[PDB]
């Protein structure tokens, strides 16, 4: 019943930007922590950026770290990446997914539970 | 412990920044034996509520604490050498009473409850 | 088979009884213990 | 990155093992060792978490283990249906979290 | 202060743990005026005791603190659900009541002294 | 709490330094109902004056707490195992019971405000 749908996707010239925007439904969506995950076309999964299920603290892999914010808004079940100066080596499909971390009063989640289909993001 | 109390009011704001402590020295301690008695349990109860506020802000154990609230200029608006070079606590006092309730309401209805529930999300990792 | 019923003075802790009888008094208990996963460093 | 094998394949009604190497400071300190099952043109599946736990909807011939620094993934009964790529990941503190090997292929 | 307090009473303990400055600012402040002045000063030494425990546990200025205590399962066994989203604190409290005493003494007679001779010894390095 | 205080009275320095919490813990709670509600006004403000003096040097929170600065051999000459290992508190107060209000002001008028000037311009960068 839980589905995750990315849009947003699109080519994009080296040094612009593009926003990326996972819409999420069948669970309750301030419940859970939120990632990131893109794969490039010929390679395996790669983690991008993580977001508690507040929206409070965001973490990024160090190639990305000062390049893409990652947002939530807990009222419009939306969850965003804003990718600024994108580079040849971001060309991926980006993929959303719920888990990844979890509030310290409920158990661990470091796995990602869902995943969506996934938005193409090439740069060139 | 009454020696500099209150010398820096006239003073501006960053000079009567410097003598926080002298003024925190002098806010802490048969009918007769009743009414003053009274008084000093009030003003214990007084520096505990401040105490409680502080505290209630991550300002516990602080003369000088800072938050992540960002100032409205809706508030104030002077510059910042207007407020700790050219006017005093009490000048300052009387143009931001109207705000108090509102600035301590973000310092704890906003603020610190949330940077409490982020380290204690912080630190399960 | 019958009940019968009379007035009774009873004592004054009855006519503020009446009163004070959705009433109760409590402490307050601020401080608990329990788990979670957070960790002190 | 994780190590992991590429091209490991079995045969119908067998059991293959994926065998996801890891170091120290990610596999052999957190027990938080993941495996996804990615058909092509889709996006992974999760089929395993912590390291023996399954998602509920995951049948159980999808068998999580770990030794040491090694993790690995055995499936028994190969289906015809089993057939994609399979990822590995475990987390790996709080300066870097989620660390991936590379895919293994798996054909039946 | 009045206003919310108490009403997460009945809420589960993790949507209560929200409104902890509403219930924290509500419990600091002729014989008539002895025994309502005995109150207040008895008010005054509770709140004060359990200041002092917070801070023998390094948790002074928080409201929300976090140690180096393991939770023990002899204590309950209850998962984190069933405590933080299916129970309320008045429930917790009743199932835990019988520890209270167990955990303070670890809270204060085995972690934090450690804590704090451990850092007196970084602190010389 | 009356288990083992003052126990560690004839220890030495260094031994009874982990006792802090017992001594910590007996510090805090019609002419008969005045005069003993003064008594425990007047404890009330004792244990606060004391605490607000920790807050005023960064010790808040604390029971044992480090500082900048440096210890004068003016003050005392002894050595670090005549003082920890072989005196005790009460020896050792008797010693620099005449230094008492020189190392507070320096406690307080030298270090920590300078430390809480210092955090707050490092807060601005
Ligand atoms: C009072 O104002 C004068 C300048 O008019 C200033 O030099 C002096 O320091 C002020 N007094 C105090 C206590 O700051
Ligand atoms: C500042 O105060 C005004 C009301 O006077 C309010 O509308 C505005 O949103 C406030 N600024 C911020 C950043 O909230
Ligand atoms: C702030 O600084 C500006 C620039 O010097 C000055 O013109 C102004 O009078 C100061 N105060 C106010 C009223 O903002
Ligand atoms: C504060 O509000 C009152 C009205 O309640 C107004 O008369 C007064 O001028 C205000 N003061 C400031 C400094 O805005
Ligand atoms: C009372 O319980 C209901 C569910 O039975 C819940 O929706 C409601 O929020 C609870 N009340 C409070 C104050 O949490
Ligand atoms: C938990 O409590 C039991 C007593 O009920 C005790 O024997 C056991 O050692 C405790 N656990 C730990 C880790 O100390
Ligand atoms: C804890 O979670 C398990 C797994 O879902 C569940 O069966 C159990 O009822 C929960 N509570 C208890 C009693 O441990
Ligand atoms: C607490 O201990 C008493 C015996 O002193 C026992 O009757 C009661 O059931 C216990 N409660 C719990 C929750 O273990
Ligand atoms: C008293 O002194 C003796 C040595 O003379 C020592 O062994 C003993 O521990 C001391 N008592 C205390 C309470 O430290
Ligand atoms: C130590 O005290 C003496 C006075 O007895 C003083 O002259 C000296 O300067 C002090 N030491 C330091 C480092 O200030
Ligand atoms: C300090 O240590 C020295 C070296 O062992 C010793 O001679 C002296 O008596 C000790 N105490 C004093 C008085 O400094
Ligand atoms: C403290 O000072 C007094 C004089 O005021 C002197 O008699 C006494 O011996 C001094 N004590 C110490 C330990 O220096």
């Amino acid at each position: 019943e839980v589905q995750l749908v990315e849009t947003g996707g699109g080519l994009v010239q080296p040094g612009g930007s593009l926003k990326l925007s996972c819409r999420a439904s069948g669970y309750t969506f301030s419940s859970f922590a939120m990632s990131w995950v893109r794969q490039a076309p010929g390679k395996g999964l790669e983690w991008v950026s993580l977001i508690n299920d507040r929206g409070g603290l965001t973490f990024y892999v160090d190639s990305v770290k000062g390049r893409f914010t990652i947002s939530r808004d807990n009222s419009k079940n939306t969850l965003s990446l804003q990718m600024h100066s994108l580079r040849d080596g971001d060309t991926a499909v980006y993929y959303c997914a719920t888990g990844g971390m979890s509030s310290a009063l409920q158990s661990s989640k470091y796995y990602f539970d869902f995943w969506g289909q996934g938005a193409l993001v090439t740069v060139s | 412990v009454f020696l500099g109390f209150l010398g820096a009011a006239g003073s501006t704001m960053g000079a009567a920044s410097m003598t926080l402590t002298v003024q925190a020295r002098n806010l802490l301690s048969t009918v007769w034996g009743i009414k003053q008695l009274q008084a000093r349990v009030l003003a214990v109860e007084r520096y505990l509520r401040d105490q409680q506020l502080l505290g209630i802000w991550g300002c516990s154990g602080k003369l000088i604490c800072c938050t992540n609230v960002p100032w409205n200029s809706s508030w104030s608006n002077r510059n910042l050498s207007e407020i700790w070079d050219n006017m005093t606590w009490l000048q300052w006092d009387k143009e931001i009473s109207n705000y108090t309730q509102i600035i301590y309401g973000l310092l704890e209805e906003s603020q610190n409850q949330q940077e409490k529930n982020e380290q204690d999300l912080l630190a399960l990792d | 088979t019958t009940e019968t019923f009379r007035p009774s003075g009873g004592d004054m802790r009855d006519n503020w009884r009446s009163e004070l009888y959705k009433y109760k008094v409590v402490k307050i208990e601020p401080l608990g213990v329990a788990p979670t996963r957070c960790k002190r460093r | 990155a994780l190590t992991q094998p590429p091209s490991v394949s079995g045969s119908p009604g067998q059991s293959v093992t994926i065998s996801c190497t890891g170091t120290s400071s990610d596999i052999g300190s957190y027990n938080y060792v993941s495996w996804y099952q990615q058909h092509p043109g889709k996006a992974p599946k999760l089929m395993i978490y912590d390291v023996t736990q399954r998602p509920s909807g995951v049948s159980d011939r999808f068998s999580g283990s770990k030794s040491g620094n090694t993790a690995s993934l055995t499936i028994s009964g190969l289906q015809a249906d089993d057939e994609a790529d399979y990822y590995c990941s475990a987390y790996a503190g709080r300066q870097t979290f989620y660390i991936f090997g590379g895919g293994t292929r798996l054909t039946v």
